[PDB]
């Protein structure tokens, strides 16, 4: 879903005011909005206009494609429940450490510690992922 | 310049201040610096300011007594103890370098905030006025201050004074310096270059000219309470 | 796909840490209260993602402003903006400490003060209260699309922060950018610029115009804040605004050169602005570049607790005298105890230190004065008093003449030190 549109960013490269930009400045407009598209991805979506201009209705549909929606809250919760066999709603720091150290993207051991300390507010060594996700999303 | 010193003495004998002979000359200087406060930010980098000022004064045959981190009552007592020093009756001048967090009324003590602890600028002149301090009467009394952020009796009792105040609102908020303070750095710099071919007031004006940089233009050292009836010439030896 | 859930958890925790840092900044910042960009204090110990949301919102605000100020864009301005948007950044952190060990681990002032790690502290009390950016690691910004030697610039706000420069080439997903230092929004004059020769020899009027307060629409104290998505757009728009305001047609023609080289672009950027990038909490990575810009001094190696430079420099006991004096003067009690363990100091060593006019502290202060100035050196004092190196009741002769270590202890209000002096 979209509420606030990217018309202002599109308008900066709209030289004539006709509502179109050249295809070469497509990646520039997206990068100005935080989206970094690959040259290969820029070309396959350029094929939509087969002239060298891109209109805002076509650009607006391009942005929604590479939206990269952040992980939803329930998607966060399910990610924690797959590392909890007992179903008690708790994960030990070591269990969380073994997960993050040996699974997923490789990070430095100091990054894993700063994350575990951030999750264990109590200091008891146990992490209640349910309370934390409910605490972060509010 | 030794030949010029004799030349300036005879040319202007009633227009310049007298100079004691190097024998039987006990010229004293006092440096009062507050770098660490109880309820105020510390003035870091003062180790350089104290050093650069102690060397320049000693290079001018001044015995520097450095006092550091004194409350206002101690600073007042130190100034009174510096005026009662019998070694000033054998001198021609003196220098007062007080460096601390200072409001417009005066310099602040270490304990100073709701509770006040300030040495009023006027109190320094009273301790060294021509009535309370006769040992330095008719003698130039320089006062250099580095602060952060009838009444006709005073016109007559306060003689032979000169102040060169710096009120840069640094407050470790400008937070842009290289191993010391700009005012002290430029003051030493101008004293190295223009002190041999100018009198004391010219050297101060030369320092004010240095602050012509766009961001450092309003950082003008203010001259205050000038009470000198003669031109004070410092000679390089 | 179990790894995907682990990556989800990792991204969630990184986002949480960033939210904490930004909540600290926006809630404990008084300048944020003057403007209406202040945030609520978290009732819980942690903070929700609202802080992060706030950041985004704040970003848009400033973007909006500058857009409305310069929305009619010339072809030259549009081409320059297109150049800036497609430019990548190198982020540089200078230090006199060893932060790399095949892994770069830089930490913020808050995290350092938390673990009580020993190092030099360049943030001050006023920055912490007014901005509260002390849970962020700070970097200077350079253009990265070049083949020249990587440390292009070495001074941020006319300040050299160390010989060891650590450079990263990847943006942080939760860092924020300011056109100047967040606390000091003043562009210093060209007199202090590292690359003054370029602008002085090639340009004329911009030399006077560059010294300014980079502010928003609310006033001088309004320091524009951007996030990683809006960094390049805001930087380009503010650069276009400055170039349009300027009257040196040579500077405008040089900036609007359609085929401008990246080194000249970086010159213009680090001249007109002094970009500053901020990463929450700590930066720990394996992709970094370390460049030793110069040699470090003994005092600078001690203030930064650089044990290896200290071990390289302190080879004899005269160097041990110098190092002990510098350690006392900088409250580096850890380095002082390390030196007392490596070398044996006696009363003769203390006397030779008192005769040491090359050292600033020993020239100004007595050894006893340095031992008793701050409580952070208490243990050293203990070692000096219990082993006979320094005589209690010694009356100071250099600074604060006539006083004793008991008086400095009274001034420090450190109960342990006063008690130890009273008992001995
Ligand atoms: N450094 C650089 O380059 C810069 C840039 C820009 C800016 N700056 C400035 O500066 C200031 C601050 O400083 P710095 O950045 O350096 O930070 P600080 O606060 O001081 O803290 C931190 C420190 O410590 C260390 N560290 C880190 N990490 C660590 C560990 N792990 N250990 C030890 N040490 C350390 C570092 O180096 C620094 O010096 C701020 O305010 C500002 F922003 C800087």
């Amino acid at each position: 879903e979209q509420i606030a549109e990217f018309k202002e960013a599109f308008s900066l490269f709209d030289k004539d005011g006709d509502g179109t930009i050249t295809t070469k400045e497509l990646g520039t407009v997206m990068r100005s909005l935080g989206q970094n598209p690959t040259e290969a991805e820029l070309q396959d979506m350029i094929n939509e206009v087969d002239n060298g201009t891109i209109d805002f209705p076509e650009f607006l549909t391009m942005m929604a494609r590479k939206m990269k929606d952040t992980d939803s809250e329930e998607e966060i919760r399910e990610a924690f429940r797959v590392f909890d066999k007992d179903g008690n709603g708790y994960i030990s720091a070591a269990e969380l450490r073994h997960v993050m150290t040996n699974l997923g993207e490789k990070l430095t051991d100091e990054e894993v510690d700063e994350m575990i300390r951030e999750a264990d507010i109590d200091g008891d060594g146990q992490v209640n992922y349910e309370e934390f996700v409910q605490m972060m999303t509010a | 310049p030794h030949e010029e010193f004799l030349r300036l003495c005879k040319e202007r004998a009633e227009e310049i201040y007298p100079i004691k002979e190097r024998n039987n000359r006990t010229r004293l200087a006092l440096i009062i610096c507050n770098t660490e406060f109880d309820h105020l930010p510390p003035r870091n980098g003062a180790d350089f300011d104290i050093t650069g000022m102690k060397e320049l004064l000693e290079g001018l045959d001044y015995s520097v007594d450095v006092e550091e981190n004194l409350t206002a009552r101690d600073m007042e007592s130190a100034l009174r103890a510096f005026a009662t020093r019998p070694e000033h009756k054998s001198s021609d001048s003196t220098f007062l370098v007080l460096m601390s967090h200072g409001i417009l009324e005066g310099i602040c003590g270490t304990v100073h905030e709701k509770k006040p602890d300030v040495l009023l600028y006027d109190t320094i002149f009273q301790i060294f006025n021509n009535r309370n301090c006769l040992s330095l009467k008719d003698k130039p009394k320089v006062i250099i201050v580095q602060a952060a952020r009838d009444a006709v009796y005073k016109t007559h009792v306060e003689k032979d004074f000169i102040a060169f105040c710096s009120s840069t609102p640094h407050n470790v908020s400008w937070r842009d310096s290289t191993m010391g303070s700009i005012f002290i750095t430029q003051l030493i710099t101008c004293f190295q270059k223009y002190s041999w071919c100018c009198h004391l007031e010219e050297v101060f004006r030369k320092v004010q000219q240095s602050f012509e940089t766009p961001r450092a233009k309003a950082q003008m050292p203010t001259i205050e309470r000038l009470s000198m009836t003669r031109y004070f010439y410092l000679f390089p030896g | 796909r179990p790894d995907h859930c682990a990556n989800t958890v990792k991204n969630f925790l990184r986002k949480s840490i960033a939210a904490q840092s930004y909540s600290k900044m926006f809630s404990q910042g008084t300048s944020f209260k003057s403007l209406n960009l202040s945030l609520e204090a978290p009732s819980g110990a942690r903070s929700s993602f609202r802080s992060l949301e706030h950041l985004d919102k704040v970003s848009r605000h400033y973007i909006s402003e500058i857009i409305q100020k310069v929305h009619p864009l010339s072809s030259d301005e549009r081409h320059l903006l297109s150049i800036i948007i497609n430019s990548n950044f190198n982020f540089r952190h200078q230090s006199n400490s060893n932060l790399s060990n095949n892994i770069l681990n830089i930490k913020s002032f808050d995290k350092i003060q938390s673990e009580n790690i020993q190092t030099h502290k360049n943030t001050y009390s006023e920055d912490i209260k007014e901005i509260s950016n002390h849970d962020f690691v700070f970097f200077g910004v350079e253009i990265s699309n070049h083949q020249e030697k990587l440390p292009l610039n070495k001074t941020h706000h006319t300040v050299d922060f160390g010989a060891n420069a650590y450079i990263i080439d990847h943006d942080s997903p939760y860092g924020y950018m300011t056109l100047t230092d967040h606390f000091d929004n003043a562009i210093p004059p060209v007199f202090y610029h590292e690359h003054q020769s370029f602008f002085l020899d090639n340009f004329k009027e911009v030399v006077d115009e560059v010294s300014r307060y980079v502010h928003g629409n609310q006033g001088k104290t309004d320091v524009p804040i951007f996030n990683t998505k809006d960094m390049r757009l805001g930087i380009g728009l503010h650069l276009i605004d400055f170039i349009r305001k300027s009257k040196d047609q040579g500077f405008r023609e040089f900036c609007y050169n359609k085929n401008i080289d990246p080194v000249s672009l970086d010159r213009i950027i680090n001249f007109v602005f002094q970009l500053e990038y901020h990463i929450p909490r700590m930066l720990s990575t394996d992709n970094f570049k370390k460049i030793k810009l110069r040699d470090i001094s003994l005092e600078d190696a001690i203030k930064a607790s650089n044990y290896e430079e200290i071990n390289n420099k302190v080879t004899d006991k005269k160097m041990a005298h110098q190092a002990l004096a510098y350690s006392l003067g900088n409250k580096k009690a850890d380095i002082a105890l390390y030196l007392l363990s490596k070398f044996n100091f006696t009363k003769q060593d203390v006397a030779e230190m008192e005769k040491m006019k090359n050292n600033r502290y020993c020239n100004l202060y007595d050894v006893e004065y340095l031992l008793s100035k701050d409580g952070a050196n208490y243990k050293v004092l203990e070692y000096f008093i219990n082993n006979g190196l320094v005589d209690v009741n010694k009356k100071f002769q250099k600074v604060n003449s006539g006083d004793t270590m008991l008086d400095n202890a009274m001034k420090s209000k450190d109960s342990k030190m006063i008690d130890f002096l009273l008992k001995n």
